[PDB]
DNA sequence: TCCCAGTAATTAACGAGAGCACCGGCTATGTGTTCCGCTATTC
DNA sequence: GAATAGCGGAACACATAGCCGGTGCTATACTTAACGTTAATTACTGGGA
């Protein structure tokens, strides 16, 4: 039907071509009759008749007389829905400027004319004349004149010069403007200029003019002459009940514009004096400029209720516009909602639907069936059958519901498990029964949470909900490979209670001939559910290619663990239920069943687990009484001791030995010690409190206390809510975040007093307000993340690259945070990962790493796996299925089509409501200082002459478990490559003394080290050594600024000690604030200290990492590898001369002199190493160290926010957001291609344009990749609708409309808006068919 | 450099003409009424401050201030058009009538979204003035009955004219205070049938056509042209008398016969008068 | 008589060619130009289509062959 | 009359009595709200108030 | 908030150096406001409404 | 002569639940005709 | 069955009157209007190297 949406400027003759008549009167309707009035804003000759096939006179009234324009009324009889699609046009008496091309801040009339906006609005408001082609007889073209200046210029020049005023002047400017010659002049001036601000200005002006030439528009269509009106049924005048009416607010603004246009017409026709017609044009132009937008140009005009009226631009912008209220999400028929309940008898693809909702939703199906059975031959009878709800309309409903999935959905829909499908089961009720295993996915509680239902009508949708959205299909989360249907809180406590043993129950020691005699014993009450019993089990391994092999045995186990074993299917080993089987141990059974057996005997397994866990927590009778909180007996003693210590420290502080800040952390110390000692002294009282006796004395064991079995088993509890029921509940905070000294020392069993309850209420009103504001932030975060990742769709099967990032386990200073195996589980390789016997490839180059290739790496202990990643995929407009990886909520590779962008946006969006001196080796390995120069000190050990100094603890197998980073200048107690023990302080340094240590030895001299100008006399007054210390350059005189104290070394034989290896001299020009203790002419050694120099949020950290904001103290880096120096030092700027060994020297950089520098002004720095310290922007990381460094920086710096809160997220979901941030890449040199120099074209298009040019004989383009934040990389998009259905719309429509932009409908929001199939899943093959048949 | 709003620029502008004396006004009108346009320009250009002074009083009605000023300007142009200096009067007394009346007609015209005429608005203002004077006599709101008492006019007339003072509401204002629900969410499209009534009509049409073809031809042609149903026009019994069957009484007879057959055919499907008409 | 479509996905890959093939087959059976191959168990046409996929006697190749053969047979009715 | 009825009829603080208890009536009358005229709104109420 | 003088500080960054800038504010029950804010260069700046 | 820092504007901040003359032109309004329909009489 | 006559009466149209509805006119003189964020970003503009 249509391929593309084109937007452009609308001429004053296009507007006369849409329109069906000129709205000449302000009046809307008649008042006695409610007839539309000829010819105002609701007419009928203009916009069409009010009743279907009926004139206004009514003399023609039929479909038989269709189409004929009447004679008494001029009203063309048609349907009456033509009033939604017929516009009228107002003829403005003077032109008025359009407010979008004037006030949207990069103002198009402004930067098109190169006239500043203040001078334009001083013309439009008739204040100042502006020349229009007066020539350079005396004046400039776009020079404004004030009134008296105009008057004397008119006295000197009556002729040969013309200066108009107002919108006629601006229109004479625009239609007098030439485009090609002015574009040539600006192109030559851009060629000649060198200032980059003016270069960017001319680039913007050139690009605007070039888009104006390439689009078919002219510049003067920015000035409205013929104003089009909306059709009437888009701004209705619906009668309310009682002779009352209600208008959309557009009728008022249109009435205002028509009124001022009529009055201006009559003011010209009366030949008014010019002050009144200038006031009248000022008054229109504004009535218009309000209609088009209210609040922009000054203050908005308001209605009777002291509220501004809703203009045209208000019906598009924001949450109340069409774009995100009526067009993206719509209200939907065949729907309904209710409260939800449990109903735990369901199988997990079923749901409870009431007989009243299901009779209502399935209405037209019951009509279509009651016509089929002959029970009602029409629809007027089939309606009244289901109206009175006969006995036979309830048998029809059980047919039309039988295999028709419904679509349950909770209200804060976060991820794709928030909408699932269920074959419904009819309930006599009013609530929605819903399986217990799926409330973990929905995050649904039965505290009154409501869920909406939906009906897939069409035959494709009943299959879509069964193959993709059914509950038995979604058992793994899309965010990571963890299962999602885990047993939640009651079933797991029941399964904990069953799988236990006590030391002496009934029937202990009897032998059992199967897991069924275990049921017969327990149901007859002859043995307890916890009795250590020799049963014989029969477990099946599938060791061969699917061969279930029996092997009976004789396992020492319980009567509970043997009863439970009959629920476990065939292939699982028996040692998965031969434990206490808490919450964690269940989800690692319902995952091994999914891996070993498959999908179907895991979906049948989770129902049996739930049915058994409920039934055996029923018979458990597991209550909670007030005696189940055993308050420890040593709590009183501990609290008495810690109350003696605080009074002692309080006496000492009054004795002046300690200050308030020293007793503060000494009282908080003793209370945080006693708060631990209480909680540790009660845990030996909770869990071991069962001390029972088998045939003898006593045996302690794990307790059958009820509050221990609800926290040990993981079923709704922890060790931190306990210690607030029996132990003391510790220290509390205050609204400053400061911790209160005197803690609250009563458990919830003993009750709180008034003051302890008041103290521990800021902690609750701080936590509740946190979740109040947290959801408001986390909604907006995933709103941005979805729209930055729309059009990413798995489009190929292999892009064919060998690039891709390199993976390493996360060794963050101490232990391994996340190992290599869990980072590269399910991601194909880019190189052949081979064993450290490096003549043999262990894995092939493009294998998909599932577990069976993970374990071959885990045995051969590989540390670095090069992997294929999304951000290195060479697919234009999409991501190849290899480069993405595994399906992650399906075990196989990703299916071609499946839109990873949205599912990787939601997996970062939905956890967002859960957010806010010496180095010691602590293991056994070998010391590895990596890639760092380091000299032998005067003590013979190793002192550090490197900035990026990295300590590794290489194990006996060549891997690292402990990595470290060493600062500059640290003495090494050990050596490299040799095994050391644990607890070894291997390196040591002062965190304050910065050594400026040498590398050569011999007699040092104080060359260029003089007093009075460079150094001062502040000797060691405490010991008696002549310390020759240096002042700073801010305090010393200007004769010794660049003259720095160097350390040149000679010998006593007249020769000079220089740098060995090279021919360069060995001197070290010390900067200011240098404290030298040595002397001149005395011998120095290698590695001797020359001069002793002195020195987040959870959610907003993610929201600023994805936004890529500039941190306030950027780490200034080394922009080019080479030697470093200091140029001419300005007042606050030290022009850091970075001289390469071969390249261009004069890159100097003004460094704020007050910032603490790091490099010692003479070091050959590698490119992209630090000059100062601080958090770095990802813009600098990208420009210096490339794409693969920023894609590691972001996925490290955001996994260190998610793992801190214990949220696991696979890293591909962050790699695709990184990939969608750098889609734009500005050009450096255009080359032979058709680009400009400083323009920012998108990298996908330049990846094709020079691709065919290098495929041709020509040269390519040199382009630097560019990073944008997700509020900008989503707003700099090719498709102007997926950027306008977002934040600012008046910017994007205006910028696109002056550019003649043309959406191609390739993303997903655009195809959602326009109403066709998205190009993602089921609708992918149809779009492939369309794009194949088109261009063919 | 003036701050560029329309009111400040205008009110600063209008002072650039010295106010005219009486002999000055008379001489300018003598030059003006014989067709010298400069005199008209001077007379209208000077007395703009009179228009701002007069239209100052008409503020805070439905029109904004500059609308009132510009509509007074039209009457001022009318006033210099029809001023007479031969009465010897000062110009302000004669122009005050024209400016005051052409702002009064402006507020009567361009205020209400549904335009009431002049005489209806004057009649409503008579009643509102009566209610304002009646409220101090009984210290409550005077009823429609009370105004009809005090003016001795019929109660239905005063009720109608007060109901024509409805103060037509907006749609876009939210309801209930919370800004989530305006009248667009409350109002239902009443003329457009939904799919249920729209499929009942089509099923009823096809059922009618099926039952008519179930009836014999001579009856159904009479019943087709009789109501314009089966692709025909709704004809008279006299018309189909001259067109098909010459005895008009027999056309009535075959019509009653076809109606009885269709009554039987409808009731065989269980559709009785209670079924189709509740 | 259907809970998991997993074996159908084992036959027809990609999880989406399944839905398009089963939609085309259930359009054949609903708009009653056809009849089911495997017997119905009073299942809706959707589930008979999925059980036909699961036996492997319906896929896109079988459907295209049968539609081309049907058009050949319809062209053989000109006479 | 328009001013005082506009306050008592529909202000921010002129609310319906949530009349489905005795308790609900009392704790509606003894309410200390910080919204309304001369008071802040929910959108710009920082973590301090 | 009670009308009268109100010597709030700033206590945020708001400077890119972390200096605090104290500002008085004179709220009446009815009338125009009045501040006296400090500037980062230790300039004292009035502002009215 | 170009960089640069303070200043002002713009964008965003979850989901679903007076008063009279005067005229003219429309329209209600008698009213005729008329036309249709219905009934009733008679061959 | 079929012609003819009476007759209600519905209504439709036509011609009129009448009355809504728009317009013009008024003559001491009169002369310049109506009280918070929060953060980020970007365009602008006065000021410095
Ligand atoms: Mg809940
Ligand atoms: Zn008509
Ligand atoms: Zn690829």
């Amino acid at each position: 039907e249509f391929d593309a949406i084109k937007i452009a400027l609308a001429s004053p003759d296009m507007i006369r071509s849409w329109s069906f008549g000129e709205v000449k009167k302000p009046e809307t309707i008649n008042y006695r009759t409610f007839k539309p009035e000829r010819d105002g804003l609701f007419c009928a000759r203009i916009f069409g008749p009010v009743k279907d096939y009926e004139c206004l006179c009514g003399k023609y009234k039929r479909l038989k007389h269709r189409g004929v324009i009447c004679e008494k009324c001029g009203v063309e009889v048609t349907q009456t829905k033509v009033r939604r699609e017929r516009m009228g046009h107002i003829e403005l008496a003077s032109p008025t400027a359009h407010i979008w091309f004037l006030k949207s801040l990069p103002s198009r009339i402004g930067l098109l004319l190169d006239m500043p906006l203040r001078d334009i609005e001083r013309v439009l408001y008739f204040e100042s004349y502006v020349v229009i082609e007066g020539g350079m007889t005396n004046l400039e073209r776009q020079q404004i004149l004030t009134e008296e200046q105009y008057l004397d210029a008119l006295e000197e020049f009556g002729d040969e010069f013309d200066a108009k005023m107002g919108a006629e002047a601006i229109q004479a400017l625009l239609k007098s403007m030439d485009l090609e010659q002015e574009c040539e002049q600006l192109r030559e001036e851009l060629n000649e200029t060198n200032s980059e601000t003016k270069r960017k200005k001319l680039t913007k002006r050139i690009k605007l003019l070039e888009a104006f030439v390439q689009s078919g528009n002219k510049p003067e269509w920015m000035i409205l002459t013929v104003l089009p009106v909306l059709p009437p049924d888009l701004r209705p005048l619906v009668p309310l009940d009682g002779g009352r009416f209600a208008t959309s607010d557009l009728n008022d603004l249109y009435r205002r514009v028509i009124n001022r246009n009529n009055r201006l017409k009559r003011l010209l026709d009366l030949a008014a004096p010019d002050i009144i017609v200038r006031n009248e044009k000022r008054m229109l132009q504004e009535a218009v400029d309000a209609l088009l937008d209210n609040g922009r140009r000054g203050r908005a005009i308001t209605g009777s209720n002291k509220r501004p009226l809703k203009s045209l631009a208000d019906m598009i912008k924001g949450k109340q516009g069409r774009f995100r209220q009526n067009l993206l999400g719509k209200r939907v028929d065949y729907s309904g909602r209710s409260v939800i309940t449990v109903g735990p008898y369901l199988r997990l693809h079923q749901c409870g639907l009431p007989k009243k909702m299901a009779l209502e939703l399935f209405k037209p199906f019951i009509y279509g069936k009651l016509e089929l059975r002959g029970l009602a031959t029409t629809i007027k009878a089939a309606k009244k059958m289901v109206e009175r709800e006969e006995a036979v309309v309830w048998d029809i409903l059980d047919e039309v519901i039988r295999e028709h999935p419904v679509l349950l959905n909770r209200a804060p829909t976060l991820h794709r498990l928030g909408i699932q499908a269920f074959e419904p089961v009819l309930i006599e009720g009013k609530a929605i029964q819903l399986h217990p295993l799926v409330c973990a996915a929905y995050n649904a509680d039965f505290d009154g949470d409501q869920m909406a239902v939906h009906v897939p009508l069409t035959l494709e949708a009943q299959l879509e909900a069964r193959a993709l959205m059914m509950s038995t299909n979604n058992i793994l989360s899309p965010a990571n490979g963890e299962p999602i249907i885990v047993p939640s809180q009651d079933v797991v406590l029941g399964l904990y209670y069953m799988t236990r043993d006590c030391v002496n129950a009934k029937g202990e020691g009897m032998v059992l001939t199967g897991p069924k005699e275990a049921e017969r014993l327990y149901r007859s009450g002859l043995a307890s559910l916890h009795a250590r019993v020799k049963v014989r089990i029969t477990e099946y391994e599938k060791d061969a290619n699917g061969e279930l092999v029996a092997k009976t045995s004789l396992k020492d186990t319980t009567v509970g663990r043997a009863i439970l074993w009959m629920i476990v299917p065939k292939g699982l080993p028996y040692s998965i239920v031969n434990q206490a089987l808490g919450k964690k141990a269940i989800s690692k059974m319902l995952n091994t069943c999914y891996r070993i057996l498959g999908l179907k005997p895991t979906v049948i397994f989770a129902d049996q687990i739930m049915y058994t866990g409920f039934a055996y927590a029923a018979r458990s009778g597991a209550s909670v009484g007030i005696d189940d909180m055993v308050i420890p007996e040593k709590k009183h003693e501990i609290i008495s001791e810690a109350e003696a210590e605080v009074a002692e420290i309080q006496e000492q502080f009054q004795s002046g030995l300690v200050t308030a800040g020293e007793r503060y952390n000494k009282v908080i110390d003793i209370w945080a010690a006693a708060n631990d000692r209480v909680s540790k002294a009660m845990m030996d009282n909770l869990q071991t409190e069962t001390v029972i006796n088998r045939d003898g004395q006593e045996e302690k064991q794990v307790s059958f206390n009820s509050i221990y079995m609800m926290a040990d088993s993981g079923a709704r509890g922890s060790a931190a809510q306990i210690r607030q029921l029996a132990g003391m509940r510790g220290l509390m905070a205050k609204p400053d975040g400061s911790i209160i000294e005197t803690p609250i020392t009563a458990n919830f069993r003993e009750g709180l007093n008034v003051l302890q309850y008041f103290i521990s209420t800021h902690g609750a009103r701080k936590g509740l307000a946190d979740t109040a504001l947290k959801t408001a932030n986390s909604g907006y975060l995933t709103r941005r993340l979805v729209d930055v990742a729309q059009d990413l769709v798995v489009t190929e099967d292999d892009c064919g690259t060998h690039e891709g990032i390199m993976m390493t386990p996360v060794i963050e200073g101490g232990d391994v945070k996340e190992p290599l195996r869990d980072r590269v589980l399910g991601r194909v390789t880019a190189e052949d990962v081979l064993k450290p016997g490096t003549a043999d490839i262990l894995v092939p180059r493009n294998t998909l790493l599932h577990e069976q290739w993970c374990d071959l790496l885990e045995e051969n202990s590989v540390d670095a796996v090069k992997v294929r990643s999304v951000v290195s995929c060479d697919t234009d407009f999409g991501v190849c299925a290899h480069c993405y990886g595994r399906d992650l909520a399906r075990g196989h590779i990703i299916n071609k089509g499946e839109a990873i962008g949205v599912i990787a946006a939601q997996s970062i969006g939905e956890p967002g409501t859960q957010l806010t001196s010496s180095i010691q080796v602590k293991n056994k390995g070998s010391i590895k200082l990596s890639n760092v120069k380091s000299v032998v000190n005067s003590s013979g050990k190793l002192v550090i002459t490197s900035r990026n100094t990295e300590l590794k603890l290489i194990d006996e197998f060549g891997r690292t478990k402990e990595s470290y980073k060493v600062p500059y200048g640290a003495v090494l107690a050990k050596g490299d490559g040799e095994q050391v023990a644990g607890g070894e302080t291997v390196a040591n340094w002062d965190p304050h003394t910065m050594p400026v240590i040498t590398e050569v030895s011999g007699f040092v001299r104080f060359t260029d080290m003089i007093d009075g100008q460079t150094i001062t006399r502040q000797t060691d007054e405490l010991t008696g050594l002549s310390s020759l210390v240096v002042l700073d350059s801010a305090e010393r005189t200007a004769g010794g600024k660049d003259l720095r104290p160097a350390l040149k070394i000679v010998d006593a034989q007249g020769n000079d000690v220089l740098i060995p290896g090279t021919d360069m001299p060995a001197q070290y020009f010390l900067p200011g604030k240098a404290i030298v203790q040595l002397e001149d002419g005395v011998q120095i050694s290698s590695g001797d200290t020359l001069a002793r120099i002195p020195q987040t949020g959870g959610l907003p950290r993610v929201a600023d990492l994805f936004e890529a904001r500039r941190p306030k103290e950027p780490a200034i880096l080394a922009e080019i590898s080479g030697i470093v120096s200091f140029g001419k030092e300005t007042k606050g700027k030290r022009r850091l001369v970075i001289t390469p060994v071969d390249g261009s020297d004069p890159y100097e950089e003004m460094i704020p002199k007050w910032r603490q520098l790091n490099v010692f002004e003479g070091e050959r720095v590698e490119r992209g190493d630090v000059i100062s310290d601080g958090p770095e922007a990802p813009h600098d990381i990208l420009r210096l160290r490339g794409v693969h460094a920023v894609t590691r920086y972001i996925v490290n710096e955001v996994q260190d926010v998610y793992r801190l809160q214990g949220v696991k997220i696979n890293d591909k979901h962050i790699e695709v957001i990184v990939r969608q941030m750098l889609r734009k890449a500005t050009i450096v040199n255009a080359g032979s291609s058709d680009f400009l120099e400083g323009e920012q074209v998108e990298y996908s298009r330049v990846k094709i344009a020079n691709r065919e040019l290098e495929a041709n004989g020509k040269v390519g383009a040199t382009y630097s990749r560019d990073l944008l934040g997700i509020t900008k990389a989503s707003l700099a998009t090719e498709s102007f609708i997926s950027a306008a259905s977002f934040q600012e719309t008046t910017r994007v429509l205006t910028e696109a409309a002056v550019a003649g932009k043309r959406d191609e409908l390739r993303g997903l929001k655009e195809n959602v808006i326009v109403g066709r199939l998205i190009p993602a899943g089921t609708g992918y093959a149809y779009h492939q068919d369309r794009m194949r048949r088109r261009a063919a | 450099q003036r701050v560029l709003d329309a009111t400040q620029l205008y009110l600063g502008e209008i002072g650039y003409s010295p106010l005219l004396t009486a002999e000055e006004e008379v001489y300018f009108a003598r030059r003006a009424l014989r067709g010298d346009v400069a005199s008209r320009r001077r007379m209208i250009e000077s007395n703009l401050r009179l228009v701002v002074k007069i239209a100052r009083r008409y503020g805070n009605r439905g029109l904004a201030l500059l609308d009132l000023i510009e509509e007074g300007n039209l009457g001022l142009i009318r006033a210099v058009e029809k001023f007479d200096p031969e009465r010897g009067f000062r110009f302000s007394t004669y122009a005050t009538w024209w400016i005051r009346q052409t702002i009064e007609r402006a507020i009567m015209n361009q205020t209400r979204t549904i335009r009431l005429p002049i005489h209806i608005v004057k009649e409503l203002n008579v009643y509102l003035r009566t209610a304002r004077e009646l409220s101090h006599k009984l210290d409550h709101e005077p009823s429609a009955e009370e105004i009809a008492e005090q003016l001795d006019k019929p109660v239905d007339d005063v009720s109608r004219m007060l109901r024509l003072n409805e103060r037509i509401t907006s749609v876009d204002t939210p309801l209930g205070g919370d800004s989530e629900k305006a009248l667009l969410d409350i109002l239902a499209d009443e003329k457009e049938n939904g799919p249920e009534d729209t499929t009942q009509d089509d099923d009823m049409k096809q059922s009618i056509v099926k039952w008519l073809f179930e009836l014999n031809a001579k009856q159904r042609e009479v019943l087709a042209r009789r109501f314009g149903l089966l692709g025909y026009e709704a004809a008279t019994l006299e018309d189909v008398g001259r067109e098909i069957g010459l005895t008009r009484e027999r056309v009535r007879q075959i019509q009653v016969e076809g109606l009885r057959r269709l009554r039987e055919i409808l009731q065989t499907q269980g559709l009785n008068i209670e079924a189709l008409f509740r | 008589a259907r809970v998991t479509v997993q074996d159908a996905v084992e036959k027809i890959g990609n999880r989406f060619d399944l839905v398009l093939v089963a939609a085309r087959r259930a359009r054949q059976m609903q708009v009653g130009g056809k009849d089911p191959l495997v017997p119905e168990e009073n299942d809706k046409t959707t589930v008979i289509a999925l059980r036909e996929i699961e036996e492997g006697l319906i896929n896109n190749q079988i459907l295209d062959v049968r539609e081309r053969q049907e058009q050949q047979e319809q062209e053989a009715a000109e006479l | 009359s328009a001013a005082v009825k506009e306050f008592f009829g529909s202000s921010q603080l002129s609310q319906f009595m949530d009349q489905n208890n005795p308790l609900s009536e009392i704790t509606h009358k003894r309410r200390i709200s910080a919204l309304g005229p001369g008071g802040l709104t929910r959108e710009r109420a920082g973590f301090e108030v | 908030r009670s009308p009268g003088v109100f010597f709030d500080s700033d206590k945020g960054k708001t400077h890119s150096s972390g200096k605090v800038l104290y500002n008085a504010r004179i709220i009446p029950y009815r009338g125009s406001w009045l501040d006296f804010e400090f500037d980062p260069k230790d300039n004292l700046f009035v502002r009215i409404d």
